[PDB]
């Protein structure tokens, strides 16, 4: 810089001291913070966090929490407590079924779940995603493809 | 790269030639030239006591007189190399070596 | 040229400083906080933050050599009671009790955990029957018939 | 390296001049042989002056050479002009 | 109850009020809290030599000790420290520092520094009010007390921008004032952050370090400040008469801490309207030879005027001022009795005159270097 | 040797480069350069010191050191005080040319 | 050997005062210092450098 | 100025080449070990340097672009309650096979996994088939049962 | 070097450790330490001897020995009698700091 020069300096040295270093940003620590990645390279971080399902229609607040909480989701896949948070952009947390609410010892099929989803933002469509968005959280043979919904 | 860039540098040099290597360090014939005139010591009003003068023959000599050094003593050692060889029953033989 | 070789050496060092900050084996300071925030690991508090006296007691955090212990142990961790070795380790909510094992008599629905606790003769009291079932409702697979 | 640093102490001992304040005791004939006994210990010595630096280093004693003359009847001198000679022991 | 073994003692033992360098004694006035830990009455002077004397007489958190530490970090100085009770109104706080004869027969505030001599053999040469000199009423009080004291008053400007301190220096020009405007900051152990010190006491410790280790004739500008970090303003500096904030302050007769943010003071000209008295070394060597003339020649007020008496001191001063000339304190001088004004009409009155004429050493604040090259007598190349 | 001027950027070679080579020695303090700490003069430490007859011989002994390091093509002859105005001393830096 | 700066202390000067030379002595200081080179080279008054041994 | 325009041409190329080797996209060798340590991925030994004869040293590690897959399959190994990829990512522990696919047509807790294998003409050996049940004992759910 | 205080157990490092390092030299007699017989001072032998002008130079010559052994980071300058009360002589142990 011009400050790194000795006290004797011309205006030429002080000018070339302000140009010849030519400092640059180093955007390298920002690559692993999902709240500080740029929007053009956010799905690179979503790949290494193994975000299984992705939509190019969400807001960035709904894209970055799927990467930031990709650990807590993938740590507990068989639980309900991350089935609650896997449906984050579709804002819905209403009701869930369990064994003893049905009196005759469960359904034939040993209680596949029929969860309750309550969306209010999008009304057209928004059904055909939830049987496959919830597929990774669902185990391969602990549930059946029976599903319940609400608009 | 030694083929394509050299063909590219020859292509640039045909379109736009280089600037001439201008000369700013052109000196006259003086700054490497000795002043062959004798100094003010050689023209002084004192007879010179002894004179040092080198083999390059254009360098300035040193003049011993009362203005410059003016020695008053002169040692002059001068050996002569006679080598002794000790013979057993007689005087040692001396040879000029 | 001793600025363009000195300020470049600072920019060559900032890239080496930023490359260490994104690697687990070299990051330190507030740079393991960014690795810690991604893996849901927070830095501990040995002594609390707020003092009651006039000299301010510093909020004692653990050193960054112990975060590298905790970020790396964030995988081998009790997450969900899938197999027989995880129903019992998730059944350590009570205290007056010795080790345990699990079974399942049918395949599709039911899993069996036979809790015995050494207080007197080794019977399980009814007070710790619900103390097990408070933990297994959200730490199991959801459609378990955890008898 | 550093090379040899040496200290050489001249002087004279007159072993009939009485000790200061007339202490009923003279400067002895023993009082240069004490320098000899302290030198056959094969051992370095700390010099302790009192003017500039006080902590001089380790200085091994190398040479004692007295010139004792103006003798008495039993061989006792009354002058002993010595010169000690040290070299700095190079400790760590 | 005595003791019979070898012992360590960590308290002060001996007296060091014997030397008393008369050129480096400092008058100091600021607030403190006169509790039980501060064993000094407020409006009386007290002699100080070390930080243990400042700890015993004043509080540690009190800003007397913060100014005593600012001097004692650099020089082995002597301080005549007067205290003031802290007030509520800052215009009435400046009224406490100026003092006066508001008591019955006691001087308070800055006026008790005139009682330095007849208490502790210290006629103060450096006047500092650390923090209480951005106000004009105390800087005028330190002004008018200086020529009574034959000292120089080290005041300081406000810690605002440069033209706030250049225009603050335009209220003066009275030959006795040395202003250092950037209040430099110092590292703290308890705060664990950067403080705010007024940087008028740091120039006092630098003057006491100068006149005892380099002589009072040497210019006390380009020398080191200890107990220091960066300044409250980054003050740039170059070479070649630029628009720098160093050359702006120096041409306004203001000194300033300049290089490496805390490393050295810079500037020697005083707040004077006369170009004859522009330097402080013109002013310091004016008063510190003519009270060193008196020290040693204290017999000139008795031993009444006989024939040899006028002749006794006219080479009594010539033999003392040649000792000043040989140690560099002045350059060549002349000392002679006054021929015309000395008369028998006023010799019976007691008045008898001597004429002193000396020139002093100039401080090389601007060395020029006309470089020229040759071989024997001329430029052979051109 | 052909260098460029400090101001105005013009390449000047023979003896104007010789004079600005000396004035980069005399006016740089020590340690001000980057990665070259043993460069410059202690003349900034001699700034605003009283002009005694030992100050003169300490400037001659320090210009000769600092030019002896980074200016081998100049043989220093003498440094002389030629005038004194208020503060402004001025020094005739005279030296023969070598190299 | 941790040192604290002032507002004008600089890196190549500091590790010349500490070590005695600058050949291989600045980047070894920048190696064992997190976020030192990211800070501006005219340093602020309160940043700490731990100078390593064997530069 | 033509130097300076050339040096941050080499600094914008340095920041880009540093940012390549940090992301798993375009990370080269001896650097996924710094990333895989953050994802509990260590390369294993495929017949390492055992000197049968001392001058012919035969050293060999795990190569790239399959170590990168194991870092990509890191978060699919945390959940032990068996999602669709944990049955896959735990079945890649063997060497004489290839990766797995999971499905379920019949009644629940009946897992249909297709163990495919790349060693030659088609069919994988049945002795290699028994290794996955030794590789899935404390990784599955205990009531669930695979074929 | 960071050590602990003798009383109160607090770890003090810079220069308070320097002063208690000296006062472990001066007040330990020789041979009082365990398995370290050439440690300490002969100042306890100088206790309750008459303060002559040869007693002063024998204390300067013995503090310099005992600090020269086990305190290399202190260069001893002088030892001076500054006061005398009944029995209690007191010595200003002054020395520059090295290391």
């Amino acid at each position: 810089s011009s400050r790194l020069l000795p006290p004797n300096r011309s205006s030429l040295e002080r000018s070339l001291g302000d140009v010849l270093p030519a400092e640059l940003p180093v955007p390298l620590r920002e690559l692993h913070d999902p709240a500080r990645c740029e929007a053009a390279l956010l799905p690179y971080l979503a790949w290494t966090r193994s975000v299984d399902r992705w939509d190019p229609d969400w807001s960035d607040e709904a894209k970055r929490n799927a990467v930031a909480t990709s650990f807590v989701l993938h740590q507990r896949k068989g639980t309900l407590t991350a089935l609650r948070q896997v449906v984050e952009p579709i804002g819905a947390l209403s009701e869930v079924t369990e064994w003893w609410q049905r009196s005759p010892t469960g359904v034939p099929g040993t209680f596949e779940i029929t969860v309750d989803v309550s969306d209010r933002g999008i009304d057209e469509g928004t059904v055909l995603e939830l049987e496959r968005l919830l597929d990774d959280v669902r185990p391969v043979s602990r549930h059946l493809t029976r599903l319940d919904l609400r608009i | 790269l030694k083929v394509q860039v050299n063909s590219a540098a020859q292509a640039v040099g045909k379109v736009a030639g280089d600037i001439s290597p201008t000369l700013a360090g052109v000196l006259p014939s003086w700054l490497l030239a000795p002043s062959a005139t004798p100094p003010s010591e050689a023209a002084a009003s004192l007879p010179h006591l002894l004179v040092l003068q080198p083999l390059t023959a254009n360098a300035q000599p040193f003049y011993f007189n009362l203005n410059t050094a003016a020695f008053d003593a002169l040692q002059r050692n001068s050996a002569y190399n006679w080598s002794g060889q000790v013979r057993l029953g007689r005087r040692p033989a001396l040879q000029s070596v | 040229l001793q600025l363009a070789a000195y300020r470049e050496l600072l920019l060559r060092a900032r890239i080496n400083d930023a490359a260490r900050a994104v690697m687990l084996a070299y990051a330190s300071g507030a740079d393991l906080d960014q690795i810690g925030a991604g893996f849901n690991v927070q830095r501990l508090l040995i002594r609390p933050a707020q003092p009651e006296a006039v000299p301010p007691v510093e909020a004692q955090y653990e050193s960054d050599k112990s975060l590298r212990n905790r970020i790396q142990l964030a995988f081998e961790q009790l997450s969900v009671a899938g197999p027989r070795n995880a129903y019992i380790a998730h059944a350590l909510g009570a205290d007056g009790r010795v080790a345990d094992a699990s079974a399942t008599s049918p395949a599709p629905c039911e899993v069996l955990i036979s809790v015995l606790g050494v207080e007197g003769n080794g019977q399980a009291p009814e007070a710790v029957l619900q103390a097990v079932r408070l933990a297994l409702n959200a730490e199991d697979v959801r459609p378990v018939a955890d008898r | 390296g550093m090379g040899e640093e040496s200290i050489l102490l001249k002087g004279a001992v007159f072993p009939l001049r009485r000790q200061v304040g007339n202490q009923e005791k003279v400067v002895g004939l023993e009082q240069l042989e004490a320098l000899r006994r302290l030198a056959e210990r094969r051992e370095p010595l700390i010099l302790s002056s009192g003017y500039g630096e006080v902590q001089m280093g380790l200085w091994c004693l190398v040479r004692i050479s007295e010139n004792q003359s103006a003798l008495l009847g039993n061989g006792a001198p009354r002058k002993q002009t010595f010169d000690l000679e040290f070299k700095r022991y190079g400790d760590d | 109850s005595f003791f019979h073994g070898v012992t360590v003692t960590n308290v002060d033992i001996g007296a060091r009020t014997i030397a008393l360098p008369a050129s480096s004694v400092i008058g100091l006035c600021d607030v403190f809290t006169p509790g039980a830990q501060a064993s000094a009455k407020p409006n009386v002077p007290v002699l100080l030599t070390s930080k243990k004397d400042a700890a015993a007489a004043f509080g540690i958190g009190s800003s007397i000790y913060l100014a005593c530490e600012a001097i004692y970090n650099r020089a082995q100085a002597v301080i005549v420290a007067v205290g003031v009770e802290t007030a509520e109104t800052p215009e009435a706080q400046a009224s406490a520092v100026i003092g006066g004869i508001s008591a019955a027969g006691e001087r308070t505030g800055l006026q008790a520094l005139l009682d330095g001599k007849s208490r502790f053999n210290a006629q103060p040469r450096l006047l500092v009010a650390p923090g209480h000199s951005a106000q004009q009423a105390v800087a005028t009080a330190m002004d008018g007390l200086a020529e009574k004291l034959r000292a120089i008053a080290i005041l300081d400007g406000p810690n605002s921008t440069d033209e706030a301190a250049v225009a603050y220096a335009k209220n003066f020009g009275s030959k006795r004032l040395f202003m250092v405007d950037p209040g430099v900051q110092v590292w703290d152990s308890a705060t664990n952050a950067a403080r705010n010190a007024p940087a008028s006491a740091y120039a006092a410790g630098l003057f006491a370090w100068t006149d005892a280790e380099y002589g009072f004739w040497s210019s006390p500008s380009n020398k080191e400040i200890k107990g220091v970090t960066g300044t409250s303003r980054p003050v740039e500096f170059l070479d070649g008469d630029e628009t720098c904030r160093a050359n702006l302050l120096n041409n306004a007769n203001i000194a300033t801490i300049i290089r490496d943010d805390g490393y050295r003071l810079w500037g020697n000209r005083t707040l004077s309207s006369d170009s004859k008295w522009a330097f402080v070394t013109r002013v310091r060597t004016m008063d510190l030879v003519m009270d060193a003339i008196l020290a040693g020649h204290k017999w000139a007020v008795d031993r009444g005027i006989t024939k040899t008496y006028v002749k006794d001191v006219t080479e009594g001063l010539r033999a003392f001022m040649r000792d000043l000339k040989n140690q560099g304190a002045v350059i060549n001088f002349e000392v002679y009795a006054d021929p015309d004004l000395n008369s028998a009409s006023q010799l019976a009155q007691g008045k008898v005159y001597w004429n002193i004429r000396f020139t002093d050493v100039p401080p090389a604040e601007n060395p020029n270097f006309r470089v020229e090259v040759t071989d024997q007598w001329l430029t052979e190349v051109l | 040797m052909i260098g460029m001027d400090r101001r105005s950027g013009l390449p000047l070679s023979g003896l104007a480069h010789l004079k600005q080579s000396v004035e980069d020695i005399l006016t740089t303090p020590l340690g001000s350069r980057r990665m070259r700490p043993e460069y410059g003069s202690k003349l900034r430490r001699m700034v605003d010191m009283p002009v005694s007859e030992g100050w003169k011989s300490a400037v001659q002994a320090e210009v000769a050191r600092s030019l002896g390091r980074w200016e081998p093509r100049i043989g220093l002859s003498a440094v002389r005080v030629v005038a004194v105005v208020d503060g402004r001393v001025d020094l005739l830096l005279s030296g023969v040319f070598e190299g | 050997t941790t040192c604290r700066t002032a507002d004008g202390d600089m890196l190549d000067s500091l590790c010349y005062h500490v070590y005695g030379h600058l050949l291989g002595c600045v980047e070894a200081t920048l190696d064992a210092n997190p976020g030192l080179a990211d800070e501006q080279q005219p340093f602020r008054a309160g940043l700490l450098i731990s100078f390593p041994d064997m530069p």
